This record gives C-alpha cells, sequence and structure tokens, in this order.
C-alpha cells in the first residue's frame, strides 16, 4: 500500500519538469529529477532550488 | 696538538684503509655497470672512482681520513645494495652541467663572480 | 594465596616461588657489593635499597601483600628489576664511576645562551 | 528519513540495530546557518586600576636553571638516604564503569 | 583611469607598461594583460569634502571595527583640507 | 591566583634537585654539571666517556629505572669548540619522571652508540649522523636515514644553507632526474627581527 | 570524518590544517551553535562504531 | 584539563595486532565519554591569555 | 549581556558510548534440527 | 582507571548446550552471516552522496579560500602597504613594494601572492590592520598552468571587485568573533 505512495511521488517527479523535453533536459544535464521549491534565478539563467 | 684517534693512530695506518676501500670500489664498478645498465664503460667507471679519491689526496689528518673512508664505505654500501638508482650514480658525472671556465677573461665576460 | 594465572604483561611469565627467587637475587647483590670500595656511593645506596627490600620479603609471606610493600608492580616485575640491579653492579665494578671526574669541559661548554 | 516502513523494518532487522533513531544523514536537528551575533567576554586583565603589568608578567619571572652541582664553580660536596626521582606511581584501579570487554 | 601606450598596451594604475621593444610583451600574445579598471586614486578624488564644526575630527573609515584604526585629524590650516592617512577622506572646518 | 601566569610548585623542584645530587654522587667520574630548571626538568651534563655507564645506570638502577628513551638528538652551537651537544631524553614509568642527559662532541670526536642500552637509539643515532655528521662507535648499521642517496653534507648544521647547494630536475636530453647547482627565482628574504632593547634582565650577560 | 572536518572548518576556516590551537589558547571562540552540532554528532557515533 | 575528566585506558593482554585493534576501538568509545564531559563543562570567558 | 556558545541549562542528554551488539539467532539445537530435517526429507 | 579489551579468560566448563551453540557458530558461519546483514542494511539506506556541482558541501563564513584585496565603500584601496601580512606570512608567499602615490597616499606598487607557495593559513588576514587582504570564499580556481597562480596586484584587486558582495557578508557574520 505504501509502495503506491512511493510510485505516485515518482510520477510527480517524472511529470513535474515541463513535459518530456523538460524531464530529459534536467535528467541528462543534472542526472537528477527531484522537484524543489524555486528559490530564485540570477541574471545569467541559473535557477536555485 | 694532542687529539683522540678515531680508528687510525697515524696517516700510515689510515692510508691502509684508503687502499682497502679503493680495492672494494674498484671491484664493484663492473658489477654496478652491469646490474644498473649504465651507459658507460667499466674503464670510465674506474676513472671516476680514481678522480673521487684524488679529490681528497691533500688530506693529512688521520681522523679526517678515517671519516672520509667511513663515508666512502657507506656510499659503496648503497651502491652494492642498489639503494642508489641510476640517477644517483650518474650524478657523479655531471652530464648536463656546463663547467665554469677557469681563466680570468672568460669569467670576466660571463659576470661578476670570481 | 592462590597462584597467579598471568602477570598481565606480554612476555613476563609467572614465578612459582617469588619469595625464594627474590631472596636469591638480593643476597647475590649484597655479595657483589662487598667487592666495591667502602666509600663508593653506588655501594652504600644500593646496599640500603637492597636490604630494605630483602627485609620486606622476610617480613611478608603473602605475595599480594608483598607487592603492596615493594611498590614495584607485579612480583615478577620486581624479580626482573632485581636481576637488572645485579647485572648493573657487575658492570659498575669494572667502570669504577666512583673515581674523580675524568676531565673538565671547556669553560663555556654548558653556558646557554651563548 | 524517507524510507518506507517496510524498508525500515528490513534494514533494522538486517543490522540488528534501531537505525531510525540514529541516522547518519543530517536533517533539521542541526544549527541554523545564520546565527545571532555573539558578544564575547573580556579577560581578567580588563581592569582600569590595580592592574600594573609588572604584577602579572610571567615571562619576566623565568630564571636560569639552579646549578645543583658544577665541576667548575659549585662543589656538590648519619648515612644519607637513597632517593628516587619521584615517589613510585600508584597502581591504576580497575574501571568500575566496565572493567572487561 | 586606464589609458593605452603607443604600442597599444593598457597602462596600469601603478604606471606599468612594457616598452615597445620589450620582448616580455610576448606573454600577452593570444592572451591578455590583466588590468583592474577601477583606479582608487580617481574614486577617492570623487568623494566630497566633509564639513565639520570642530578643529579636530576623528576618522575610523566607517563601519566602526570594520574600518581602520581611529585617527585624529587637525583642521586648523584653512588653505587645505585635512586628509585621512588611512582611507583618504577629506575634512574641512566650517569656518 | 594570577590567572595569566603559569602556576608553580616547589615539590617537584626539590625532588628533582635531590635526585640530581644522588646521580652526581654515584657517577662523579663523568658528571660535569647538574641543574634543575624553573620548568622543573633535571639535566645531567656528562663527559662523553660516561655515556654508556651513565645511561646504563639510569636504565637499570632500582631507584632510577629510566627504561624508555623518549628521543635522542643534537644541537649545533658553532661558537663552542665542541659544537655538537648530544641530548638524551629519558622516561621512567616506575617513578613517572623524566630526565635529560647531555654530552658534547665535535666534528672529529665520535660518541659511543647506546644501542646496547636502548635499541630505540638505533635510528636516532642514524638521524644524528645524517643531520649533524657526528659518528657513533659500535653502531650496528650506521648510514644516512633522512637525506637523499649520495647527499653531501649535514643539513642541520648551522652553517649549511637553508636551501642547500644542489637542486633536482628532470632533463630530457639524458632522460633522467639530474642534480644542478641551486638557482632560485625568488631568493629567501632574510628578516632582521631582534629588538635592540633587552627583553629579559634575568639573563643579562656580564658587560665584559 | 567528513562531518568532523566541518567542526574544524567552522572554528578555523580550514577542514584540516586549522592552525587553531596556539600558545596562549585558541585563535577564536566557538561559533554559536557549534556545541549543539558536536552533540548531535556525538550521540550517534557509538552506533557507527558498533557497525564496524 | 585532562585531570578533570573521567575515562578509562584500554589495556591489551596479548600484545598482537588484534589486541591493538581492540584498544583503538575502545579508545574511540572513551573519547566520546570525554567529549560529553567537555560539552557539559564548557566554561565561559576568554579564549586566549589576557596578556598582549 | 555576554553571549557565547555554551551548553544548554541542565546539560546535554546522555551519550551512548559502550559497545552494544545485539544477541540474536536460534539455539544450536534448532539450527541443527532444521538442517538435519532438510537432509532426511531430501534423502527420502 | 583502566579496562581490559581482551581478558575474558574466566575459563569455565562446557555443557552440551554451549558446545552445540559453539558447534553451530563454527559450522554454519553465523557471525559471517551477521556481517552480511550489516552490509545488506546499508544497501537499503539512502546514500550520503551529493550531486556535485549542482549541490555543494556546506561551508562557513570563516572558510579560507582564494585571496582578494578589498576597498573602502568609496572605492579607495584599504591596503596602506604596512607589510604586516608580508612579515607574518609563514611561507614568504607575499611580496610588496610601495611608494607615495601621485596624491601623496601610502600605497603599494607591487602586491604579489605566490599561490603555489601559500599555505592558506589566514595569518595575513589576521595581521592586516585594515581588513585589506582577506581569504575569500572561492575554492574553485584550479588552472591549467603554474604561471596563472602567481597573482599580482591587478589580479588580487579584481578578485576583490569580483567577490566583495560575498566577502563583505562573511565579514559581517564573523568579525565579532575577531
Ligand atoms: C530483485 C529486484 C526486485 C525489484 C523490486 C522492485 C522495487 C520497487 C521499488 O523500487 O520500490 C521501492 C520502495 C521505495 O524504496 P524505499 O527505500 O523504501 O524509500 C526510498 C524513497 O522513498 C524513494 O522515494 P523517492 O523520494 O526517491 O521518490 C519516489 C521514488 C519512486 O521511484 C521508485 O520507487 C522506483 C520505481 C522503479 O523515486 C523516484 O521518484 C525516482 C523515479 C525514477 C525511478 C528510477 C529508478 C530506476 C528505475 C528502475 C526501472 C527498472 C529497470 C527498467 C529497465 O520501497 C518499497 O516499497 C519496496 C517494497 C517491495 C516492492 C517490490
Ligand atoms: C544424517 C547425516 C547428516 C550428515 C551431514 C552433517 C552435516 C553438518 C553440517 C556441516 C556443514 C559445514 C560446512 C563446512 C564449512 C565449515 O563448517 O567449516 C568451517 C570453516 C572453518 O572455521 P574456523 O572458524 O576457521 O575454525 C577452524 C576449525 N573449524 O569456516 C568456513 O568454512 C567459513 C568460510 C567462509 C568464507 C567466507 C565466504 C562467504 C560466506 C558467505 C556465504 C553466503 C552464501
Ligand atoms: C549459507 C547459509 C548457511 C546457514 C545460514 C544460517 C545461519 C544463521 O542462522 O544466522 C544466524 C545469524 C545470527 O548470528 P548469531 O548471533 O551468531 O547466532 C547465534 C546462534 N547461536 O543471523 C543473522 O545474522 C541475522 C540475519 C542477518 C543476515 C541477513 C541476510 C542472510 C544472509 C544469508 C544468505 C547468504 C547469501
Ligand atoms: S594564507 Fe598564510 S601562507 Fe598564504 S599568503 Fe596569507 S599568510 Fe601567507
Ligand atoms: S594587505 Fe594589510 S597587512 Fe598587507 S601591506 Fe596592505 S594594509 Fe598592510
Ligand atoms: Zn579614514
Amino acid at each position: 500500500m505504501e509502495l503506491v505512495e512511493v510510485l505516485k511521488r515518482g510520477v510527480q517527479q517524472v511529470t513535474g519538469h515541463g513535459g518530456l523535453r523538460g524531464l530529459l533536459r534536467v535528467f541528462f544535464r543534472a542526472n537528477d529529477i527531484r522537484i524543489g521549491t524555486l528559490v530564485g534565478e540570477d541574471k545569467y539563467g541559473n535557477k536555485y532550488y | 696538538t694532542s687529539v683522540k684517534p678515531i680508528f687510525s693512530r697515524d696517516l700510515n695506518e689510515a692510508k691502509r684503509r684508503v687502499r682497502e676501500l679503493y680495492r672494494a670500489w674498484y671491484r664493484e664498478v663492473p658489477n654496478t655497470v652491469h646490474l644498473m645498465q649504465l651507459d658507460i664503460t667499466v674503464k670510465q667507471g674506474r676513472d671516476k672512482v680514481r678522480e673521487m679519491f684524488m679529490k681528497n689526496a691533500h688530506v693529512t689528518d688521520p681522523r679526517v681520513v678515517d671519516l672520509l673512508v667511513i663515508k666512502g664505505k657507506m656510499e659503496l654500501q648503497e651502491t652494492i645494495k642498489v639503494w642508489k638508482q641510476r640517477t644517483h650514480v650518474m650524478r657523479f658525472f655531471h652530464e648536463t652541467e656546463t663547467p665554469r671556465p677557469k681563466d680570468f677573461l672568460s669569467k670576466f665576460y660571463m659576470g661578476h663572480d670570481p | 594465596g592462590l597462584l597467579k594465572k598471568t602477570t598481565g604483561l606480554v612476555g613476563l611469565a609467572v614465578c612459582d616461588t617469588p619469595h625464594e627467587r627474590l631472596t636469591i637475587l638480593y643476597t647475590k647483590t649484597l655479595d657483589i657489593l662487598k667487592h666495591f670500595p667502602k666509600h663508593a656511593a653506588y655501594r652504600k645506596y644500593t646496599e640500603q635499597i637492597t636490604n630494605e627490600k630483602l627485609d620486606m620479603v622476610k617480613a611478608e609471606p603473602d605475595v599480594k601483600k608483598l607487592e603492596a610493600l615493594l611498590q614495584g608492580g607485579e612480583v615478577e616485575e620486581v624479580i626482573l628489576q632485581a636481576e637488572k640491579e645485579l647485572s648493573l653492579a657487575r658492570k659498575m665494578l669494572k667502570w669504577k664511576p666512583w673515581e674523580p671526574l675524568v676531565e673538565e669541559p671547556p669553560a663555556n661548554q654548558w653556558k646557554w645562551p651563548i | 528519513a524517507s524510507a518506507t516502513r517496510v524498508i525500515q523494518k528490513l534494514r533494522n532487522w538486517a543490522s540488528g540495530q534501531d537505525l531510525q533513531a540514529k541516522l547518519q544523514l543530517r536533517y533539521q536537528e542541526i544549527a541554523k546557518r545564520t546565527q545571532p551575533p555573539p558578544k564575547l567576554p573580556v579577560g581578567p586583565s580588563h581592569k582600569l586600576s590595580n592592574n600594573y603589568y609588572c604584577t602579572r608578567d610571567g615571562r619576566r619571572e623565568v630564571v636560569p636553571p639552579s646549578i645543583i652541582m658544577s665541576s667548575q664553580k659549585a662543589l656538590v660536596s648519619t648515612e644519607k638516604k637513597a632517593v628516587t626521582p619521584a615517589p613510585p606511581m600508584k597502581r591504576w584501579e580497575l574501571s568500575k564503569d566496565q572493567p572487561y570487554l | 583611469g586606464v589609458q593605452v601606450s603607443p604600442s597599444g598596451e593598457k597602462i596600469t594604475h601603478t604606471g606599468q607598461v612594457y616598452d615597445e621593444k620589450d620582448y616580455r610583451r610576448v606573454r600577452f600574445v593570444d592572451r591578455q594583460k590583466e588590468v583592474n579598471e577601477n583606479f582608487a586614486i580617481d574614486l577617492i578624488a570623487q568623494q566630497p569634502v566633509n564639513e565639520v564644526e570642530h578643529r579636530i575630527i576623528a576618522c575610523d573609515g566607517g563601519g566602526g571595527a570594520l574600518g581602520h584604526p581611529k585617527v585624529y585629524i587637525n583642521l586648523d590650516k584653512e588653505t587645505k583640507t585635512g586628509t585621512c592617512g588611512y582611507c583618504g577622506l577629506q575634512f574641512k572646518q566650517h569656518h | 591566583k594570577r590567572p595569566t601566569v603559569r602556576p608553580r610548585s616547589d615539590v617537584t623542584h626539590k625532588q628533582l634537585s635531590a635526585f640530581g645530587e644522588y646521580v652526581a654522587e654515584i657517577l662523579p667520574k663523568y658528571v660535569q654539571q647538574v641543574q634543575v630548571s624553573c620548568l622543573d626538568e633535571l639535566e645531567i651534563c656528562i663527559h662523553p666517556d660516561g655515556v654508556i655507564p651513565t645511561l646504563t645506570f639510569l636504565r637499570d638502577h632500582t631507584n632510577a629505572q629510566f627504561k624508555s628513551l623518549a628521543d635522542l638528538t643534537a644541537v649545533d652551537v658553532p661558537t663552542r669548540q665542541n659544537r655538537f651537544e648530544i641530548v638524551y631524553n629519558l622516561l621512567s614509568l616506575r617513578f613517572n619522571s623524566r630526565i635529560r642527559v647531555k654530552t658534547y662532541a665535535d666534528e672529529l670526536t665520535p660518541i659511543d652508540s647506546i644501542v646496547s642500552v636502548h635499541i630505540a637509539a638505533n635510528w636516532y643515532e642514524r638521524e644524528v649522523w645524517d643531520m649533524f655528521g657526528v659518528f657513533f662507535f659500535n653502531h650496528p648499521d650506521l648510514r644516512r636515514i633522512l637525506t637523499d642517496y649520495g647527499f653531501e653534507g649535514h643539513p642541520f648544521r648551522k652553517d649549511f644553507p637553508l636551501t642547500g647547494y644542489v637542486e633536482l630536475r628532470y632533463d630530457d636530453e639524458v632522460k633522467r632526474v639530474v642534480a644542478e647547482p641551486v638557482e632560485l627565482a625568488q631568493e629567501f628574504r632574510k628578516f632582521d627581527l631582534n629588538s635592540p632593547w633587552e627583553a629579559f634582565p634575568a639573563y643579562r650577560q656580564p658587560p665584559e | 570524518r567528513e562531518k568532523m572536518f566541518e567542526f574544524y572548518e567552522r572554528v578555523s576556516g580550514a577542514r584540516m590544517h586549522a592552525a587553531y590551537i596556539r600558545p596562549g589558547g585558541v585563535h577564536q571562540d566557538l561559533p554559536l551553535g557549534l556545541l549543539d552540532d558536536i552533540y548531535e554528532f556525538s550521540k550517534n557515533f557509538s552506533l557507527r562504531i558498533d557497525e564496524v | 584539563v585532562y585531570d578533570q575528566v573521567e575515562f578509562d585506558v584500554p589495556i591489551g593482554s596479548r600484545g598482537d595486532c588484534y589486541d591493538r585493534y581492540l584498544c583503538r576501538v575502545e579508545e574511540m568509545r572513551q573519547s566520546l565519554r570525554i567529549i560529553e564531559q567537555c560539552l557539559n563543562k564548557m566554561p565561559p570567558g576568554e579564549i586566549k591569555v589576557d596578556d598582549a | 549581556k555576554v553571549k557565547q556558545d555554551m551548553p544548554p541549562p541542565g546539560g546535554y542528554g546522555p551519550i551512548d558510548y559502550k559497545r552494544n551488539l545485539p544477541r540474536r539467532g536460534l539455539s544450536g539445537y534448532s539450527m541443527f534440527a532444521v538442517g538435519i530435517g532438510a537432509l532426511i526429507f531430501g534423502y527420502w | 582507571t583502566y579496562k581490559y579489551v581482551n581478558k575474558k579468560e574466566q575459563e569455565s566448563e562446557v555443557d552440551m548446550k554451549s558446545a552445540t551453540d559453539n558447534a553451530a557458530r563454527i559450522l554454519m558461519w553465523t557471525e559471517l552471516i551477521r556481517g552480511l546483514g550489516m552490509t545488506l542494511s546499508y544497501l537499503f539506506r539512502e546514500p550520503a552522496t551529493i550531486n556535485y556541482p549542482f549541490e555543494k558541501g556546506p561551508l562557513s563564513p570563516r572558510f579560507r579560500g582564494e585571496h582578494a584585496l578589498r576597498r573602502y565603500p568609496s572605492g579607495e584601496e584599504r591596503c596602506i602597504a604596512c607589510k604586516l601580512c608580508e612579515a607574518i606570512c609563514p611561507a614568504q608567499a607575499i611580496t610588496i613594494e610601495a611608494e607615495p602615490r601621485a596624491d601623496g597616499s601610502r600605497r603599494t606598487t607591487r602586491y604579489d601572492i605566490d599561490m603555489t607557495k601559500c599555505i592558506y593559513c589566514g595569518f595575513c588576514q589576521e595581521a592586516c590592520p585594515v581588513d585589506a587582504i582577506v581569504e575569500g570564499p572561492n575554492f574553485e580556481f584550479s588552472t591549467e598552468t603554474h604561471e596563472e597562480l602567481l597573482y599580482n596586484k591587478e589580479k588580487l584587486l579584481n578578485n576583490g571587485d569580483k567577490w566583495e558582495a560575498e566577502i563583505a557578508a562573511n565579514i559581517q557574520a564573523d568579525y565579532l568573533y575577531r
């Protein structure tokens, strides 16, 4: 039952990056697909979470 | 001028030890050239041994001669044991060093050092 | 009391007859000390040290209570030390440290700062 | 922290410990990375009176070694008793917290 | 501020610049000479003079313990400003 | 009780002073000086002949039992005719005490090895030979220990320069590391730091 | 070890060669909150020993 | 301040590598015991000698 | 007032340091009984 | 006080029960199984690895990193060429020359730090009377040549102009401990 909770959090991580292209971008650039709160962006385009 | 001896009571006894060490170094050169694969002849190795011994030919104090032999036996030991490497043995030949010229004029042109 | 199972120190074995062994070593030490000159300080002090310990061994038949009096660890360490003192006395007999100072140092040998 | 209750049971059983009570990863139990400013105290020589440096100058109290005996300038010389450098060290007591492993 | 020598090399705030015939200019070929562009001599001169009511003013450079050792500046001479020897700020007496 | 000054007891000074007299009375043949510092450390200064008898006595005597050689080193003082001071630092676990035994040497007067008394001295005596050039008689195996193979000189002598006389580099012509005279892109900058005002009147030397 | 390097770096600014203990005492006082973090580390470490 | 803290000295019996490993493991446990006392007994005041 | 890094009032909670390895597993008999029962069943 | 680490030699008699427990332990490798249990328990633990360089190791305001030369809020250099940093530098990594500036100011004309001599000890920033030389927070400045690590005054002032916002905030956080 608790497995289902885990798999649902996986669905949020996999579908929470802006579609398929957004998931591939972060997955292959950062090797990580966690979702966090956006803390900000600097003038160069770095995004802080 | 009354001093304690180290090993030799007079320069004659010290000369005896010098000759023993010279024999030991002389016999070792061919084994060292062969085992370390040095790119020199055995004759060239024995000439270098001779030149190192004559660097100290002017010493008369038996105690200094005793200590020169003690150090010469140590150097022989690290050569026979192959504790020295090829770089260490080849250091005796100064093969990358441009020797300082000995005449006044050459030293005058180069710089200010006597 | 029951015999010890171990001394607690690696390489030091339990002594079955510590009182006898200590008596032997201390008595032997006092014999060699009679061969020293009467004025030698090593003789006088070592005689005091040894007689004091010999009288404890005579006084106390309990090994545990004897160890408390000797204050030298396990009785086997005391035996070991007793053998060391006897070995020293034989050497001091040949060294003769009681003789006057062999040589003064140079005047400022021990002067610090310079 | 985010392990499922099933995995917690598995790793607790496998290790033989209660791992969840002493996790090696740090969470919110640690200090905040910004702190209020300190206000440190001052030492015992922060006095406006009765504080002359010559009454608290440890370096100027050092003196040369006492010469007990000198073959040069200081002769060292009932039976005088033998002495040790210090009294014998007392035996250590066995721990009462846990004498044996 | 930053000027260029006839060879084109930037001149530093310390006045440094290689000669045209200096071989050591080769080190900047396909690389660059690093020159800080914010000259302190020009920036300190842009500060206004401080007017004060007394003949002695103290400067610690601002920020208290973050500035410089507190020093006292004499403002009796009316033909010039008192300059702080640490931070270069200028002070003048009002009358 | 004066919080910044180090506290002192007289008990250790008295104990160490008395043991210093004891050692001097037993070994007058060798003992040249005994002193106890205000740091409460006893130093026995001996003639070099007394090294083996003195250190044997301190190891084995029942009222001494200095069974652990903490360290063995040298000090170069060029102004002395015997420029090398040989220092033995010994520990007694029985009495929980320390003692220092000092003798001297020059460049042409070896000291006796004390390996028969403390096997610990083996490498220390090699270090003293290597760094200071003091020879030890009857050492089992005396040879350099810290310096490079074929290194010339004794670098801990005061008159051996800090950066030495030779440096190393790889030379591609001969395809090996070679030794060449030292040449420094930046010379070590010597600082003159001593104040010209006297710091410690308790150590002022006679005006002569 | 990596967590203890943080205590070093928090008192001295360096993880290893702190140069923090000097003749006369220590260079700086402990930052606020360091004792609590040393306590948090200390109360779990014996379990880490038990595993080894 | 080592005379103000409580701890035990681990002692070997056989003088071999295994006993020395056990001594070092136990020394870490005794270090935790000292650390705990240092945390609770940390006094206030200055951190270097007041002697400029 | 002076503000330093100090322990909390009352001190910190107690810290475990003694060795703590659990005792676990079956008796020797139960293991041998299970192992011998597997053999006899397999032989059969 | 002392304790024994391996003195459990109260030799006793052996029952059948304990002899069988000893027999089971030897023949069925039970303590070796406990070892596998421990490594298995780690398999199912979350790893301690961070995702460098997207994640970073925690640091503190005291961190000693790449050097910089600072300014006053006006833009005037703080350094007044006292050479206290040069005198104290345990590596002699600092080289300084100075002269009167055109406006008469006491200022440096050379301020070099050999970053390959420096031991990153922070003694210079303690010794500076005006908070001019500091070790900043940057630790990611590895180079492809040795020469790039011989910093001159222009480089060090650019580091100050590059990193002042973070350097100022770290000093505000620690200066009351100094
Ligand atoms: S950090 Fe230390 S070694 Fe580096 S420049 Fe500063 S004082 Fe010198
Ligand atoms: S950086 Fe600071 S210590 Fe160094 S010369 Fe400049 S003002 Fe003096
Ligand atoms: Zn100012």
